[PDB]
């Protein structure tokens, strides 16, 4: 039975410090995507040069 | 029409000195249905408590101390009344349907259950093995395991992630006690609602309830309703593979707003746009729902469904398709494309219908007594009061195109989705891909 | 003087295909024989091997191995395909012969 | 909230992104050159003609 | 460039002193030749020890790629027509002379008429211009055969168990490699341009001054060695020829019941 | 597979483009120009390459390098001719090739 | 800029020679694409009506 199955813990293990239950993941991630895309935005930028 | 709505009787509501809210809709129908709807689900369980509420459901009917099994069953059957019920993650309920000539009797029966289940140490042990079996049947229904897995990963690590039935270990070992412990902790008047619809007149109801629901609150806790721990959504996937199955199941979704929030209407209207398909339709010409049209032209799937399942302070806005081993990809491609289209370039011609199709549902949502009762039961419990069709109307009768976009995009665009898929899913591309299928190369 | 048995065990631990958690047979290169061979393998084993092989690719993908405990010990390595692989090869040599 | 402000305003719309990859480039060029040249030339004081120039153009 | 005994050397020089950014372009091209071989040599390697070569057809074409990439780089170094360009051409080409009978007549036709002179700089220039496009042509065939089967992998066992879409991943992966390897290329190309280049090749070719120590570019040395290993001029060429052509035999010398040699410590040191 | 001409990654390319390739039966003679155009190309590239091997690209050597190629390079004269005249065979064909398409609506 | 500097002179004979050497190979390249697209559909025919009837 599938009811007998859980998702392992990525908590800490991998999740960035803004991700630990009882706290909306959403308030913190437009900030998380902002970083990443910034890094990419910068590369496209540096590359153009 | 508008008049038909305007002439739809108001739904009487009133709380007791107890805390129970008693509401109903008087009609005329010689028949009716009454029942209590609890502010309890699996969400409220623990790692060791989980399953109680369900173990509990399977005993709720098997008799009370005031009147053992043989009797309760005999007394209901004998009056031609129907007793049925369920339990989700945040919402349980027990309802009876009789001839409104028995509000008082039904009402009493009800109470006697939500208050005195025999919990026969001898009966329990039986249902224990009944569930463990019933559970192994719920299993091969790949249409449900998939959703469970969805929730699992979607709300991984939180109360929501737990399935409503619970692990076999728990069921194999819950104690006569735990069940009682679950009952006496969540079945309290403040969280319960006694609703009805039929030939029943409010007063006779109130009194009847006010008479058999003789609960009394001492401290302030009893009188108050505890708010649950928020549940963290997580853009992630879970893949239960097995090419051994005839076809695959896929479900992808973003976090939902939650009952309280209004947009759940605009958002409810958008889903009406992509709608649903099912090989028994007759329509390569289906109005919009290109997903369906495309699904037909290119044979993308066996079926699919758009859904806005929501909870107290969160939810799931996504979709689910059943497809052959080989058309999984295109299907996902095409669908995921519709969400974008949905929130990036929707049209009035679309939303117009969208609305209508909703309104028709919105109304057939109340076809009969049992179902109406379900609304009163729910509405109160989750919204705070009742929303009359007359209202739902306006709410969703003023959603224009720009409104759909603004919202859908507010909840879908460039969000990290939560997918789940059991069956022969080798062709389903990686997360990264379905991920970047969340932004349109506008 | 020096046990091939002593040696074989040396090489086994030397090779290291166990730090990934896979049996000896999980590494034989899939030429024509091994292909027929695996196809005859019972389903129990097939899925067992399938997972092992994938669990190994994933470790390797991460540049990380399996904890010492989980390392398959020489003496517990199960030659699950060799029996099959063997008949396949002699079945074939029989034919490679008759056709002459 | 730069990062967040950034995302919302600059990185969300495929359109906006590209547009700041350009304006971002123009500004990066101008600034990156001066800076480099500066760093370069300074590590070489009195060696470049730009430095020896005046002696023969009068001075 | 001008391909003529009397303009070659200076056409190149002029390109560097006069053509805007000409200097950079020459450098990149010259140094690039090396980046090219360093890579092609690491490419061979990887295959030799992951038994990638078991994919015969995709591997055989690869050998043809190496041979071709060589030729194009031998005939390409003459172009600048410097002492080594000339002398290298004269010594290495004259080698065929060992081939009995139909020997001398080949070299004697290969290049111009009687010795590396104008009529060969031209055909070399032409050849140099042509071959690279043939490389690209064949490079397509290479990848075709490859794609027939999957791509091999380090643990040498079926990957079907779990593949991944190239782009989302490997595109990124390779572009990373591109920069990580392209940075030294440029550092070398921009700081020690001549680090790997013989100075003797800054003197316009002169048939009356044979330099001491005539040797082809580094990426050829290993064979130049195996060439002068056996005294009998004839056998020498054969050793040379076999030093590369042996690659065609590798696939028939594989005995391990395993493909890669990850779990093969012995042969690992042999490698 | 049996044929071993329809299974091989490369032959399969040929056996599917110059053999086993479904062509209409009533194809006219105007369709002979694609062919010609192609071989016309092989020819140019050949003669050209072989001709480039004797050319010098410099204001002071061009004209005579060509002349020399004709007076000195064995069969040089023939090669130049073929290449020059070939240029025309090339256009005459490419022009008849266009034509055929323009009036059989091949352009659709 | 096309040609050398100020008028058809040496610097353009060169780039022309180069260009001449290069383009033909590009022709062949594209010629492949041509036939590809062709092969997608059949080959057209004089009476302009479906040939499938008998190839
Ligand atoms: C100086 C001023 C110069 C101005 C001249 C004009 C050229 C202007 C720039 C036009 C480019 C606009 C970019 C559009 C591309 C952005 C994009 O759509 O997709 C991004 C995209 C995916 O990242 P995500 O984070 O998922 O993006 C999600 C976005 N919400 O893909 C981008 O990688 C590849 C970006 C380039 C970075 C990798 C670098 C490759 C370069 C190799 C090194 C070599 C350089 C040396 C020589 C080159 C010759
Ligand atoms: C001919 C010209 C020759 C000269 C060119 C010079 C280049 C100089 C060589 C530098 C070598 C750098 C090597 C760093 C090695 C790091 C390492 O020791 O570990 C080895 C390693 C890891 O072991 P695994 O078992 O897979 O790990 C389990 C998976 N996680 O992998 C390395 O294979 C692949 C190494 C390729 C070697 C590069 C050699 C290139 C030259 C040989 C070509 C020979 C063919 C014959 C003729 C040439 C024509
Ligand atoms: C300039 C010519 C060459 C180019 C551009 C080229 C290109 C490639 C490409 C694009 C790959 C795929 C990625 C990889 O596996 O590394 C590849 C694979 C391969 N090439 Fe080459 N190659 C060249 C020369 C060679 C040579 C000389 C050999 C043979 C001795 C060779 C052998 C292979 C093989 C066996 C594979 C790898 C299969 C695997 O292990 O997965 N290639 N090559
Ligand atoms: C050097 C370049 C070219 C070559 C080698 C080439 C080659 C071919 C070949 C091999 C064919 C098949 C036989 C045929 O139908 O004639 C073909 C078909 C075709 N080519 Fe070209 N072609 C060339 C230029 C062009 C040009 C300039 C046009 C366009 C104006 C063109 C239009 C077509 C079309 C439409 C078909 C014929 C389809 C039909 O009617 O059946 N080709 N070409
Ligand atoms: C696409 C095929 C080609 C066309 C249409 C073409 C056309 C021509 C033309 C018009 C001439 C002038 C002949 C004259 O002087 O009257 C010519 C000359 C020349 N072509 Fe080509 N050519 C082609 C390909 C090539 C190629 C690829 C090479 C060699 C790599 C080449 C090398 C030359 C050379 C060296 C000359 C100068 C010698 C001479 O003109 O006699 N040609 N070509």
């Amino acid at each position: 039975s599938h009811t007998d199955i859980k998702v392992p813990n990525f908590s800490d293990y991998r999740r960035p410090p803004d991700d630990y239950s009882t706290k909306s993941s959403r308030e913190s991630d437009p900030s998380r995507k902002g970083f990443s895309y910034l890094v990419t935005a910068v590369t496209t930028l540096g590359v153009a040069y | 029409y508008a008049q038909a709505l305007q002439s739809v009787p108001e739904t009487q509501v009133s709380q007791l000195d107890n805390g129970v809210r008693v509401a109903s809709e008087q009609s005329s129908q010689p028949t009716c249905t009454v029942g209590v709807w609890i502010d309890a689900g699996s969400r409220y369980e623990s790692e060791k408590n989980n399953g109680a509420g369900y173990f509990l459901e399977h005993l709720a009917f098997k008799g009370t101390k005031n009147r053992p099994q043989n009797a309760l069953e005999k007394e209901v059957e004998s009056m031609g009344a129907h007793l049925n019920a369920y339990s989700s993650r945040e919402h349980t309920a027990y309802y009876i349907k009789a001839l409104s000539k028995d509000v008082p009797k039904a009402v009493e029966l009800l109470a006697d259950i939500v208050q005195n289940c025999s919990l026969e140490d001898s009966q329990i042990e039986k249902e224990r093995d009944v569930i463990v079996r019933e559970l192994q049947e719920n299993d091969t229904s790949m249409r449900e395991v998939v959703f469970n897995y969805l929730h699992a990963t979607a709300f991984q690590g939180t109360g929501l992630a737990q399935s409503v039935e619970g692990p076999s270990e728990n069921i194999r070992k819950l104690s006569r006690a735990d069940l009682t412990e679950y009952l006496s902790t969540h079945y309290t008047a403040p969280r319960m609602v006694l609703a009805a619809a039929g030939g029943v007149e409010h007063q006779q109801l109130l009194e009847l309830a006010q008479k058999h629901f003789g609960g009394v609150p001492f401290t302030y806790d009893d009188d108050a309703v505890p708010t649950l721990s928020k549940c963290r959504f997580t853009g992630s996937q879970i893949r239960h593979r097995e090419d051994g199955l005839p076809l695959a199941h896929v479900a992808i979704a973003v976090e939902g707003p939650g009952w309280a929030h209004p947009d759940l209407v605009a958002l409810q209207v958008a889903n009406a746009i992509i709608g649903h398909y099912d090989r028994t339709y007759g329509g390569g010409l289906h109005s919009s729902s290109p997903l369906a049209s495309i699904a037909v032209t290119n044979k993308l799937c066996q079926s699919f469904q758009t859904f806005s399942i929501c909870y107290s302070e969160t939810g799931l806005f996504g979709f689910y398709f059943v497809c052959d081993r080989m058309s999984i990809d295109d299907m996902m491609f095409v669908l995921q494309g519709q969400w974008m289209r949905l929130c990036t370039s929707i049209s009035e011609s679309e939303v117009l219908r969208g609305k209508n199709f909703l309104r028709n549902a919105l109304v057939s949502h109340l076809d009969g007594t049992t179902p109406v009762c379900e609304d009163i039961g729910r509405e109160l419990l989750t919204y705070g009061r009742r929303i009359p069709l007359e209202e739902w109307e306006e709410r969703l009768a003023e959603v224009d195109a720009r409104m759909v976009r603004e919202v859908c995009s507010k909840y879908i665009y460039d969000q990290c989705p939560a997918v789940a898929g059991p069956g022969p899913i080798e062709q389903l591309p990686d997360y990264n891909r379905i991920r970047s299928g969340m932004f349109w190369l506008r | 003087s020096r046990w091939l048995e002593g040696i074989r065990k040396w090489y086994y631990n030397a090779a290291g295909f166990n730090k990934y958690g896979l049996m000896r047979d999980d590494t034989i290169y899939e030429n024509d024989d091994v292909k027929e061979a695996i196809r005859r393998l019972p389903e129990n084993l097939y899925d067992d091997r399938m997972f092992r092989i994938k669990r190994a690719l994933d470790l390797n993908m991460r540049q990380q191995i399996l904890p010492k405990e989980q390392w398959t010990k020489y003496e517990e390595d199960v030659p699950y395909l060799e029996p099959y692989l063997k008949e396949v090869i002699r079945e074939r040599k029989e034919r490679e012969e008759w056709d002459k | 909230t730069l990062t967040a402000r950034l995302y919302s305003l600059l990185f969300r719309r495929t359109s906006t992104f590209a547009l700041t990859i350009v304006v971002g480039a123009l500004l990066f060029e101008r600034a990156f050159d001066q800076g480099a040249d500066a760093i370069y030339e300074h590590i070489n004081e009195g060696k470049l003609w730009k430095h020896i120039k005046h002696k023969y153009e009068n001075k | 460039y001008t391909a003529d005994t009397s303009l070659a050397f200076s056409s190149v020089a002029h390109t560097c002193r006069n053509v805007q950014y000409g200097w950079l372009i020459r450098n990149l091209h010259a140094n690039g030749a090396s980046f090219f071989f360093i890579c092609i040599f690491l490419h061979i390697g990887r295959g030799l020890y992951y038994g990638s070569y078991l994919y015969k057809e995709t591997w055989n074409t690869g050998v043809i790629l190496l041979l071709t990439l060589m030729a194009t780089a031998f005939v390409g170094y003459v172009l600048p027509w410097g002492q080594m360009s000339f002398w290298g051409a004269t010594v290495i080409t004259n080698l065929f002379s060992a081939i009995p009978y139909i020997g001398h007549t080949l070299v004697e036709w290969a290049w111009g008429g009687f010795s590396v002179d104008n009529p060969t700089l031209t055909r070399f220039f032409a050849l140099h211009f042509l071959l690279p496009f043939a490389i690209a042509g064949i490079t397509i065939i290479h990848l075709t055969f490859l794609h027939e089967s999957g791509s091999n992998n380090p643990l040498g066992i079926s990957s079907d168990s779990d593949k991944i879409p190239f782009h989302p991943y490997y595109s990124f992966k390779d572009i990373l490699g591109l920069t990580l390897m392209l940075t030294p290329f440029l550092t070398l190309a921009l700081f020690s341009p001549n680090l790997l280049g013989d100075p003797e090749n800054f003197t316009p070719a002169n048939p009356l001054v044979t330099p001491p120590h005539i040797k082809p570019e580094w990426y050829f040395l290993f064979a130049y060695a195996i060439l002068r290993s056996i005294p009998n001029k004839l056998g020498g060429v054969l050793a040379l020829a076999a030093s590369v052509l042996i690659l065609f035999l590798i696939p028939f010398l594989h005995k391990s019941k395993q493909r890669t040699m990850t779990f093969r410590p012995l042969s690992q040191t042999l490698f | 597979a049996p044929n071993i001409r329809k299974s091989h990654p490369l032959l399969k390319m040929i056996n599917n483009s110059l053999i086993d390739l479904p062509a209409p039966s009533n194809i006219s003679a105007w369709w002979n120009f694609g062919s010609l155009l192609a071989v016309c190309l092989m020819t140019q590239i050949l003669t050209g390459l072989l001709l480039a091997m004797h050319y010098t690209a410099d204001t002071s050597l061009a004209f005579s390098s060509v002349a020399h190629t004709c007076r000195n390079v064995q069969y040089g004269w023939l090669i130049r001719n073929l290449h020059a005249n070939g240029a025309s065979f090339f256009f005459i064909c490419i022009f008849l090739h266009i034509g055929r398409g323009l009036y059989y609506g091949s352009y659709l």
